[PDB]
């Protein structure tokens, strides 16, 4: 008996159904407009009753898609549903298609070492050739990265949610607010996935609803050339310890940078890095690590995403 | 709905009731975000303990790391609490000691106890632990406590390494009390564990030189036309005796394209002493009532 | 043999299957009620807790 | 044992006298000693807990 007490504890509390207005039939039309009219002018009354009414309302917040237009030989097929993007809007007078640089297309931009990045330069080597068609739009590979101009030129957007990939024209929709679900129907929790290869994870410590993703664009020179890097981290310790562990794991970097920078140094030279923040993941859900063709990657459950301006760090 | 209960899992005595009674309404950061909770976690002493040296930079980089959360009620068996989500409205009420008037468009942080620790801690005998409370401040004294923090720390290491270098008596009036509108403040830095706050200060030195390298020279030069010729308001640190580093530096000429490439760069080493001179969480009051000391606030970590 | 002796000192578990004797009408149990509180609307699926 | 206020929701009543002439003021200048504001959110009858 005690079970149909509950039953009606669980049917008092549930959100009001949304509305279904027909709009094929005709006098299926008038019986749906109509029960939102006279259901909505007892939510407005000043008794008891239409208040009682008034609070049953659920305000669930849905994120907001972004629709990109990319060429399809900056953008592989092959890419894991939940891949990051960052745009890139370094001339505007075209205004035709878009750039997207997931973090395995990035890598080839840079030009860092295969011996720090040990997998994911295989998979960067099967899907471009030679970085040539990700380079052959920006003339400035080498003139941003010696004046420091590169992180002032990305905007971080947020995971894959649907790409349909032509074969000279690919479609992407991202997300870039809110907890990343498919926009189709069946509504699938999209979450970030990044290589396991890329990401640097930093951690009795408290935990809150929290652990921030942190993006690092660092600027280095190898063979006496200029080349980035990019590392992503992962860490709930607040803005002012993450900045003091960065450059703990960028020691190196620093004192072999300006040894080869020792007699000549401009002012341009001096930037070094910049730290976005790319979201928020909640506390109790652990990554799962998952292979594909092998590439060790991670998955995220119910990765929110936000955006963060870039901040430079030396 | 949001809430956290915390067990007392021995008891509690009728005097220290009296003590938690008095302390209703008060924001105190507690270890996890779950429904249950021990007493081990809702200290901000677990780190600040009596018979070790505290380590107010560390307590305080202990403090952007937890969850916050306001008292509603002391049960002698229980402390109920309600917690605060990232992005929520919320209340939060002006019980806090050296009281310092708020207003509606105000711009709160949470301090640690920075004045009197024997205020804020109230030891619970009954469980071997004591609880320690935070202090929520305007941020025109949040920041102002770590200028004065930092300077105590930096020259308590020139005093303490050889004595003869700076005279006694003007450093304790000087680097401990914080000048506010007013009245002047007392604090409780005596005994105190600094290798914190040093790094800190080993993390100012890497961004300052920097600084000081790539001064734009237009402004070196005003200096100069400024410090002996007109008597403004706020320059008046700097009398007719200019210093002499400043003077040395005017044997090259101006040149304006040259300065376009130090003024942009000094900007955005500017944009980096936001990663040094950080509070910890943020409450944009928008309402505030006088006469129940009641501030609704929104808070927003980070 | 280098000139001290030593002690060892170990640590061991056991799955042991116990015995719990109870008297009769010891604890007196008071049972209240099972509340449902919604706590996540999401559009994908409710969530309760009783 | 001094004789303290409580907010417990008593079953009040109702008098032919008014009683609002001067209150605020005189809440600002103790006019009598022991009182308690109940702004908006909550100027209720509290919830019956023993």
């Amino acid at each position: 008996e005690n079970a149909a007490r509950l039953g009606r504890q669980v049917l008092g509390l549930l959100p009001p159904p949304t509305h279904r207005v027909s709009l094929t039939r005709g006098p299926e039309f008038a019986r749906g407009v109509r029960d939102l009219l006279s259901k909505y002018a007892a939510s407005t009354r000043p008794t008891v009753g239409s208040l009682h009414e008034a609070l049953r309302q659920a305000p669930f917040r849905q994120p907001t898609y972004g629709d990109f237009l990319v060429y399809s030989q900056t953008f592989s097929p092959q890419e894991p549903l939940g891949t990051f993007l960052f745009s890139f809007k370094q001339e505007d007078n075209g205004s035709s298609m878009d750039m997207l640089l997931t973090p395995t297309s990035l890598f080839m931009l840079s030009g860092m070492e295969a011996a720090k990045a040990p997998q994911t330069h295989k998979v960067a080597g099967v899907w471009y050739g030679s970085g040539s068609g990700l380079a052959d739009f920006i003339p400035n590979l080498s003139e941003l990265m010696d004046t420091g101009e590169f992180h002032t030129l990305l905007t971080p957007v947020g995971p894959m949610v649907q790409s349909v990939h032509s074969t000279f024209v690919t479609k992407v929709t991202s997300a870039m607010k809110g907890v990343g679900l498919a926009r189709d129907e069946p509504r699938a929790h999209v979450g970030l996935t990044l290589p396991c290869d890329m990401l640097v994870d930093l951690d009795r410590e408290p935990a809150g609803l929290n652990v921030t993703i942190y993006a690092s664009l660092v600027y280095l020179r190898v063979n006496q050339r200029p080349s980035m890097a990019l590392t992503f981290f992962q860490s709930g310790k607040g803005f002012a310890e993450v900045v003091a562990m960065i450059k703990d794991h960028f020691t190196d970097v620093i004192r072999t940078k300006y040894i080869q920078l020792r007699h000549e140094l401009y002012i341009n030279r001096l930037v070094f890095g910049a730290v976005c923040t790319l979201g928020t993941v909640p506390f109790d859900s652990h990554p799962v690590h998952q292979s594909l063709n092998s590439l060790p990657v991670l998955v995220f459950a119910n990765f929110e995403a936000a955006c963060g301006p870039w901040t430079v760090f030396l | 709905d949001k809430s956290i209960v915390v067990n007392l899992t021995s008891r509690l005595f009728a005097d220290e009731l009296a003590a938690l009674q008095s302390k209703i309404g008060s924001v105190l950061p507690l270890g996890d975000c779950h429904r249950l909770q021990n007493i081990q976690a809702l200290g901000l002493g677990c780190v600040c303990s009596r018979e070790t040296s505290p380590d107010y930079i560390q307590i305080m980089q202990y403090l952007s790391k937890c969850t916050l959360a306001v008292l509603e009620e002391v049960r002698p068996d229980s402390l109920r609490l309600t917690r605060m989500d990232p992005s929520d409205n919320l209340q939060i009420k002006n019980v806090y000691a050296p009281f310092f008037q708020w207003d509606s468009n105000t711009q709160l942080a949470v301090l640690p106890p920075l004045f009197s620790r024997k205020d804020s801690t109230i030891v619970l005998e009954s469980n071997g632990f004591d609880i320690v409370f935070p202090m929520v401040v305007p941020q025109q004294l949040g920041h102002a406590i770590l200028q004065q923090l930092l300077v105590y720390h930096i020259y308590s290491k020139i005093s303490a390494g050889a004595p003869g270098d700076v005279n006694m008596a003007e450093l304790d009036l000087y680097t401990t009390n914080v000048s506010f509108m007013g009245r002047t403040y007392r604090l409780d830095v005596d005994n105190t564990d600094p290798r914190t706050a040093l790094r800190v200060l080993d993390d100012l030195s890497m961004y300052l030189c920097i600084l000081s390298a790539l001064v734009p020279r237009g402004c070196l030069r005003l200096l100069t036309a400024l410090v002996r010729h007109d008597r403004h308001p706020l320059t008046e640190v700097f009398e007719g005796v200019v210093p002499d580093e400043v003077t040395r530096i005017d044997l090259d000429q101006l040149s304006v394209p040259d300065d376009i490439t130090r003024m942009r760069v000094m900007f955005s080493y500017l944009q980096s002493l936001s990663s040094i001179f950080n509070l910890g969480p943020r409450l944009h009051v928008y309402a505030y009532s006088a006469e129940t000391l009641a501030a609704s606030c929104w808070y927003s970590p980070r | 043999h280098p000139g001290f002796a030593m002690t060892v000192v170990r640590t061991d578990e056991v799955l042991a299957e116990h015995i719990l004797y109870c008297s009769r009408a010891s604890t007196s149990m008071f049972v209240g009620l099972p509340s449902v509180v919604r706590r996540e609307v999401r559009s994908d699926a409710v969530t309760f807790e009783i | 044992m001094e004789a303290t206020l409580e907010q417990r929701p008593f079953p009040y009543l109702a008098t032919e006298a008014n009683l609002l002439t001067q209150i605020k003021e005189s809440a600002a200048d103790g006019l009598f000693k022991s009182f308690q504001l109940l702004l908006g959110k909550d100027a209720r009858e509290g919830s019956v807990r023993f």
